[PDB]
């Protein structure tokens, strides 16, 4: 760790999708060597330089923020629910490294509640991403409206704090999203969604009974959620699983995770590596503050 | 036996905006349309058997024809239970160079006399006969 | 009809204001609602502060939410499209058929019906 970490510095570049691909690592890594106190093993005079870049990143990002405080390829783009969602995810972590303005932030909140969630707490895409290696497992087809409501739903749980005073409506949304995943979770057959409704659940402390035992009974060896196909949705998986492990504080399960995590030798960066990268960085960071 | 053509109305505002498929099917006593406009899926205007070959000659050319029973869509007073003999009364219009065939429905339930009008484009009208 | 601000709008279920919450709001300032996606704003979507005391708030009206499970329980399905959940706003139909094999046992005119704030009166079938 951190000596590879080199390459996930990254200038953000491009449109509304390109350049959140290109923040997301030097984000991730600056909030990853924070808490695990790794500025040692790298330097000090990188920190102010990085910086810049999630500034850079935040700024460029701003110019694809709509009327609406949603998110898309271009502004005469309709607006992704995937992409708002993950403006958020970021942002949220970003709050504490960088100057976010709140309102960008609770705006997209906020439009994520009124717009694109579904009367049974169901978060729907209408504008698909040009960019699909960057939303992970997410790709899969299969157990959709799952998966998304909990990647969603996630977003939403992770600006809680900072939007919770501005956004009324949040815990209700938080609920109704909660709701569908406590319903549908039982008849789960990935270990993808099992792991990321896992996730979502246990920021409620809704992962409880059957469905904390579901959870558990997934994970292969006891260490690793897996489906057969691309590692990567794999190493995203078992980093949900993680962040929901760390939040039940099982700690006689999470040993063997981590271990796992830290064999696959993932270091992120490259192309589809947007959702790996940031979830075993801001799930191995989250192990070490606890 | 049954297709489906996507189907525009006029809003609020007058401007054409996209509504939903419409569903055509041909039964044993005339044809029944259904309108599929987001959560709304039930029958739009059901037809005789006697009225088949006038209904397909003025969907792809313009004129006027009786339903059996007519309800539309959600802003009409003849969506929940249905208003009988209704005429469908058509025209060619071209929307952005492309040519549809539109047609007034029934008045907009409360309100000072406005009728909803909603479009068919004439190329899948004739595609599909 | 006085000086009185107000406190922050009173929040309404399934919605939420347009704009971003003040502790204190001056006399004739107003705010503005918006409901959830299906739902339907039913009242004033804006609220005037006078008096010291905000306007009615609106209510959002439920959408209906019909479910495989719901259908297969009524031994019914939808007519006119292969979906197997659908979303009806407050005042949408719904036209459902007796499921292959099953016939109705409700009254005729109940294979259509209407979406009315959350509750849709579903047909019954049997064999």
């Amino acid at each position: 760790d951190a000596e590879r970490l080199k390459h996930l510095i990254v200038t953000p570049s491009g449109a509304g999708e390109q350049n959140m691909i290109g923040m997301t690592p030097t984000v991730i890594a600056v909030h990853y060597l924070d808490e695990t106190e790794q500025w040692e093993k790298f330097g000090l005079e990188k920190r102010q330089g990085a910086l810049e870049l999630i500034k850079k990143g935040y700024t460029q990002q701003l110019a694809f923020r709509q009327p609406s405080s949603a998110f898309a390829a271009f502004v005469k783009r309709a607006p992704s629910t995937w992409l708002t969602a993950y403006v958020v995810k970021v942002f949220s972590l970003a709050v504490n490294l960088i100057a976010i303005d709140s309102q960008v932030l609770c705006g997209a909140v906020k439009w994520l509640i009124l717009e694109k969630q579904k009367p049974d707490g169901v978060f729907q895409e209408d504008a698909p991403v040009i960019h699909q290696e960057m939303i992970g497992g997410l790709r899969n087809n299969n157990e959709k409206d799952m998966a998304l409501t909990a990647f969603v739903l996630i977003s939403l749980q992770e600006a809680k704090d900072i939007c919770e005073e501005q956004v009324n409506s949040l815990p209700g949304s938080i609920t109704k999203a909660g709701d569908f995943l406590e319903a549908n979770y039982m008849n789960l057959q990935r270990s993808y969604t099992v792991a990321i409704a896992g996730y979502a659940l246990a920021q409620m402390g809704r992962l409880k009974g059957p469905l904390l035992n579901k959870f558990l009974t997934t994970a292969k060896d006891k260490n690793r959620w897996e489906d057969p196909g691309k590692q990567l949705y794999n190493v995203e998986a078992t980093s949900y699983a993680l962040l929901a492990l760390l939040q039940l504080k099982d700690f006689d399960f999470v040993p063997p995770v981590v271990r796992w995590l830290n064999e696959q030798r993932y270091y992120g960066g490259g192309y589809g590596s947007t959702q790996a990268t940031f979830m075993v960085f801001q799930a191995l960071a989250q192990y070490q503050k606890d | 036996s049954k297709f489906t053509v996507k189907i525009k109305n006029k809003d609020k505002s007058g401007n054409w905006t996209d509504l939903g498929d419409l569903v055509v099917r041909k039964e044993e006593n005339g044809i029944d349309t259904g309108l599929n406009a987001g959560g709304h899926s039930a029958t739009f205007f059901s037809l005789e058997e006697e009225v088949v070959n006038n209904f397909v000659k003025v969907m792809t050319e313009g004129g006027s024809f009786k339903t059996s029973l007519y309800y539309g869509y959600k802003e009409e007073q003849s969506v929940i239970n249905g208003i009988q003999n209704k005429e469908i009364i058509t025209k060619i219009e071209k929307i952005d160079g492309t040519e549809y065939i539109t047609f007034s429905g029934d008045k907009i339930k409360n309100s000072g006399d406005k009728v909803a009008e909603y479009a068919i484009s004439l190329e899948e009208l004739k595609k599909n006969l | 009809d006085s000086t009185g601000k107000c406190g922050p709008p009173p929040p309404i279920d399934n919605g939420d204001i347009t704009s971003f919450p003040l502790s204190v709001y001056a006399p004739a300032s107003s705010v503005e609602y918006q409901c959830q996606n299906l739902y339907q704003l039913e009242g004033n979507k804006r609220i005037t502060c006078r008096n010291g005391q905000w306007s009615e708030p609106p209510k959002c009206l439920h959408p209906c939410v019909i479910s495989r499970e719901i259908m297969e329980n009524y031994n019914i399905a939808l007519r006119w499209t292969a979906k197997q959940k659908l979303y009806s706003r407050t005042g949408e139909s719904v036209e459902f058929v007796c499921k292959r094999g099953y016939r109705l046992s409700s009254r005729s005119h109940t294979l259509r019906t209407t979406c009315w704030d959350g509750k849709l009166e579903y047909p019954t079938c049997a064999k």
